[PDB]
């Protein structure tokens, strides 16, 4: 029941921004911490920011710091990620995660959406 | 950064092994620790948080020791569901960061 | 425990009665599971037994907490233990 | 050692039954007779509605013991005996083994106007919450995995229907048998399908005749899977027969319903017939100008219908079902009739419950 | 562990969570209680009822005399016979629903004893220190 | 003498007694202000009773309210006492009068109190609490 | 205005049980504590008990623990006497009787019934 | 919030005024007090008793 849609394929001209959709079914949208996982097509998981949708707190890594960018709608349940000037490098598949979120602390990613290619 | 490497690259084994992964961190992260099981084109699958604990809906197969930088995954049958891509990853300070993947055949 | 004569050839009235006054829901079977009739709140229904379209019950009667059971030209082979389900209640009646 | 401290607020429900509002949709300039009487009835909708997932609790739904079936079959009692105003009606009196009861007669004007259904919600007042279940194969009695918290109900449309179920809403995975006691041979049964059966029904251009089209391959691998839905209670191994009814009156016999304010009757012998071991089907529907009345007991005379065609299409997506037990096969034979059996079809999920919040607790304390 | 702050569950967002992380979600849960011709007057005989449901509550925190509501203490003793369970069992590993339905046959004992053991033994006594 | 505990007089019990069980029950007279075609009329009726007890309680604790005490039913307040409002004596008021004929006496000169305590104590307290929180 | 209405006389075995009632008209029941007499024929009063209406709390005489109860009944005003294991010392009138109850303790006992012939 | 001292917000400006220069932040005023001070007040005290 608890389930994460994310947007179709995207194919995009470098250094633009891209946006990106992810929205919530089957659990509380304004409970749970969000996060944003990326993977290069044969490299592992890299991990970008992770989001409160409640406060609109947001966290990025350094490495991504000033370029990549989280929001977050309430009345529709939906999270958005902008990261922008692309390079050849983040073409990949992108991936919003439902954080389980025990005792107001990160704990692991139980349901991931299906993905989007971006190019 | 936490550096976290994983142990072997490429494991080899049979229907029915036992087998064991290791993940090795660079700095102390006591027992926060997450497995993760991702299959080819699809989206990784929570198996262990807390680094003992089992999530609801895994099969009871399953086994995670470990503290301080020293982690095992551990398997007592191998079926042909399970053959899959194995990740574990900390959460104790900023940045995150996944392991270099394990591939079991 | 109420047991009843029908002569051949005539019409008989058989009874089970409710303990309150409302349209409320009442079933009419044999001893071998088969049902005779029952209601569906405003309606009338009735079961896969041979007594098909010989078994009439009055309408008008229901409302007062009584609902009878006429049998017109009684014949030998329908002598048998009949029992009324009024909200899981057991009653029971013999008919010869 | 320890002192006791009050709590304000506290996640605590019990079961209550008190009253609640439809507060549905109104369009307030149209004659429709449910549009008028909905502007009268209750507040429009709330546009963006409350849905709250709860965390790990278990609850007990009983769908054969609700409330809320109480309150549409008062609340859709009293549309119909103000929308439909019957040329004459015949009821029983029986003022008080001898009982005398005379027929009163009760007469009045009865224009022609149109009834199509409209969805309504049910919304409780201040203080009370509506559960929802949430299982994907809900057996109808006992606990709920993971319930969750709603304002109010999806869109009901008051339909009316025997032997049949029209417009209704879809099961989430599979087709589901819903009953209060198996071996109990005096209780229906309800099936809710998982895909809609489109069925047309129409008057074509005698003005008492009509004709009613439905698909045959797509009943066969609905009522298939049904069959295939129901051999886990029986054994899987039982021959299971379909036949058309069982004597009754006209409204229980024949699929019985309302299409554009006419009353339509229509046989279905050729559609239970089959019998079950391990291009269109037409129905000829009679536009009767006698019912007998479901509101209460007593019968009803009606005007002849409008002159030209009437069409309407719908959705088959239940029925309601009863066994023939014997003493080795099993006969399935189709029943209904009974309205509070009908609309659990649509509230088979739904459970109202009130908060009391305020608790106690001991901790360490003073002054 | 790494944190980003609280969250915002809903109404009734925490019945099924512990004892001990449901008595900070109270301020949710307190507003909702009061919310806000034939047939025209039973929507107004509902917001009514509300009312005086919401007020007779707030009469009842208010005889308890503390006001400043949500939680206040008083120093009734628990009985140990009722409750025999330890404290870090009732409080960090079992619901409130658990919790009312063990002391549903015995609350009103206990309400009877806060109105009469702490309004005239805790009042009438600021009066006497008054004195100086 | 001999004793069993207290008793129930019930609702306005006390009216005829002299302070004591009078200034003592004031939790059973304060309880019940809440009380805890044909109807189209009659439901009027019915409602414009109920409306007007929420206003008779919500009202009176209004000025409770603004005196600024918030541990109800009974409550001190620091305005001298004026000899020129009653002259007698505490023991000949609290042990040889009712309450009924206190208010009598006192209720042509009861604004005048409540529009002392409004106006002066409340503006005396607050906007020095601000000026006790300085440092 | 204010009487005690008492149940009529009886006779019994030894060895049974009595129950005598008492009403109470034109006071308020639950405010007065309630006192039970008897009186042998040809010899002063002697006393049972007295119970409070209210809380429910009875007090009783040590010569008859165990043996002499009382209840009372707030619906209808009334309270009962029940006097068990009897001999032929018990014979006499039965006497329920209003307190007088100033400053929340015993002062007299002001309205008496009209008394139950026990044989 | 607003960039104003706390001389001339007290003798030289309206309610009116005010209201509307903190229209835009009455929410995330409302929600702070509401949620942190009677977070951490309460239950403070109880572990101060
Ligand atoms: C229904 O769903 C709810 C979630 O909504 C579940 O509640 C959670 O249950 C898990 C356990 O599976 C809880 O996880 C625990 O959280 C602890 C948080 O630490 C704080 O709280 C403790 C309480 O004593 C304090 O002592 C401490 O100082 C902190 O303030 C962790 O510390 C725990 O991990 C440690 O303990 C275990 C015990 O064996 C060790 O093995 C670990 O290695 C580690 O040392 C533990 O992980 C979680 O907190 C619960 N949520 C909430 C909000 O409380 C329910 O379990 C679930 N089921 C039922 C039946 O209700
Ligand atoms: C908890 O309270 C109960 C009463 O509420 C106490 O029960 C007492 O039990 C004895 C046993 O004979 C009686 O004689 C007393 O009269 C009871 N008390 C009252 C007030 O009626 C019980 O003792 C209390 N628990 C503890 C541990 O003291
Ligand atoms: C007391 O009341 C009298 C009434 O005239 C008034 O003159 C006097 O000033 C009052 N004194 C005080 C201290 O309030």
């Amino acid at each position: 029941q608890e389930v994460l849609v994310q947007s179709g394929a995207e194919v995009k001209k470098p250094g633009a921004s891209v946006k990106v959709s992810c929205r919530a079914f089957g659990y509380t949208f304004t409970g749970n911490a969000l996060h944003w996982v990326r993977q290069a097509p044969g490299q592992g998981l890299e991990w970008l920011g992770w989001i409160n949708p409640h406060s609109g707190d947001t966290t990025t890594s350094q490495k991504f710091q000033g370029r990549v960018y989280m929001t977050r709608d309430k009345s529709i349940n939906t999270a958005f990620l902008d990261v922008t000037r692309l390079t050849s490098d983040d073409t990949g598949i992108y991936y919003c995660a439902r954080d389980k979120y025990y005792g107001n602390e990160a704990v692991g990613m139980d349901v991931w959406g299906q993905g989007t290619s971006v190019t | 950064d936490i550096q976290l490497t994983q142990s072997p690259s490429f494991l080899s084994a049979s229907v029915g092994d036992k087998v064991t992964i290791t993940c090795r961190a660079s700095q102390g992260v006591r027992n926060e620790l997450a497995w993760y099981q991702q299959k080819p084109g699809k989206a990784p699958n929570l198996l262990i948080y807390y680094a003992s604990t089992l999530q609801s809906g895994v099969p009871s197969r399953f086994s995670a020791t470990g503290s301080g930088t020293h982690f095992t995954l551990t398997v007592s049958s191998l079926q042909p569901e399970d053959f899959a891509t194995y990740f574990c990853q900390h959460m104790s300070s900023y940045p995150l960061t996944f392991g270099g993947g394990t591939k079991v055949e | 425990k109420k047991v009843v004569l029908g002569k051949k050839g005539d019409t008989v009235e058989l009874t089970c009665t409710a303990s309150q006054k409302k349209s409320i829901q009442f079933h009419w079977k044999n001893s071998n599971q088969i049902k005779i009739l029952g209601n569906q709140g405003s309606f009338l229904t009735k079961g896969p037994s041979k007594l098909n379209d010989r078994a009439d019950s009055r309408r008008s009667l229901w409302d007062q907490g009584n609902f009878p059971l006429i049998i017109k030209n009684l014949k030998i082979e329908d002598s048998d233990t009949y029992i009324c389900e009024v909200e899981d209640q057991k009653e029971e009646v013999q008919l010869l | 050692n320890l002192w006791v401290t009050v709590y304000y607020g506290v996640p605590v429900w019990k079961d209550a039954e008190t009253t609640l509002f439809c507060a549905s949709d109104a369009k307030a300039y149209e004659t429709e007779k449910h549009n008028v009487w909905a502007t009268h009835a209750c507040v429009p909708t709330d546009p963006n509605p409350q849905e709250i997932h709860l965390e790990n609790v278990t609850e007990e739904f009983n769908m054969w013991k609700n409330n809320m079936v109480e309150q549409m079959h008062t609340d859709i009692i009293s549309l119909w005996d103000q929308s439909l105003k019957p040329c004459v009606k015949l009821t029983p009196l029986c003022v008080t083994r001898l009982i005398n009861c005379n027929t009163s007669a009760i007469t009045q004007a009865c224009p022609k106007v149109s009834f199509e259904p409209i969805p309504i919600h049910y919304c409780a007042p201040a203080g009370f919450a509506i559960l929802k279940c949430k299982d994907k194969k809900f057996n109808g009695t006992g606990p709920c995995p993971s319930v969750s918290t709603v304002q109010c109900t999806h869109g009901i449309k008051p339909v009316v229907s025997t032997q049949l179920l029209l417009n209704g809403s879809l099961a989430e995975e599979e087709v589901m048998i819903r009953s209060e006691n198996i071996t109990n041979n005096a209780k229906n049964i309800l099936v809710q399908f998982n895909t809609p059966v489109q069925i047309n029904c129409t008057r074509p251009n005698d003005i008492r005749q009509a004709h009613c089209n439905v698909s045959k391959a797509t009943w066969n691998e609905t009522l298939g899977k049904v069959v295939k839905q129901l051999r886990k209670h029986f054994g899987n191994n039982t021959i299971i027969r379909f036949a058309n009814s069982s004597g009754g009156d006209l409204e229980v016999t024949t699929h019985s319903f309302n299409c554009g304010g006419e009353f339509f009757y229509c046989n279905t012998s050729g559609l239970f017939n089959s019998t079950w071991i391990s291009d269109s089907i037409t129905l000829p529907c009679r536009i009767k100008q006698i019912i007998n009345m479901w509101q209460r007991i007593g019968q009803a005379m009606y005007a002849p219908p409008i002159q030209g065609v009437i069409r309407c299409v719908s959705n088959i997506t239940g029925l309601i079902l009863t066994r023939d037990g014997g003493s080795t096969t099993e006969t399935f034979r189709p029943g209904g009739g009974d309205m509070r059996d009908n609309w659990r079809s649509e509230l088979y999920k739904y459970k109202v419950v009130k908060i009391e919040p305020l608790g106690v607790a001991p901790t360490r304390c003073k002054r | 562990a790494v944190g980003i702050g609280a969250v915002f569950l809903g109404f009734l967002g925490a019945a099924g969570s512990t004892m001990g992380a449901a008595s900070m979600t109270l301020t949710v849960q307190a507003r909702n209680l009061l919310s806000g011709t034939v047939w025209g007057i039973k929507q107004l005989q509902a917001r009514v009822l509300a009312v005086e449901r919401y007020l007779r509550d707030q009469q009842l925190l208010g005889i308890w005399g503390c006001s400043g509501k949500l939680i206040c203490c008083t120093n009734v003793p628990w009985n140990s016979s009722w409750s025999n369970r330890n404290l870090s069992e009732i409080w960090d590993n079992m619901t409130w629903l658990q919790w009312d339905k063990e002391i549903s046959n015995y609350t009103q004992i206990i309400y009877g004893l806060l109105e009469e053991s702490q309004n005239q033994q805790e009042k009438n006594e600021q009066d006497l220190l008054a004195l100086d």
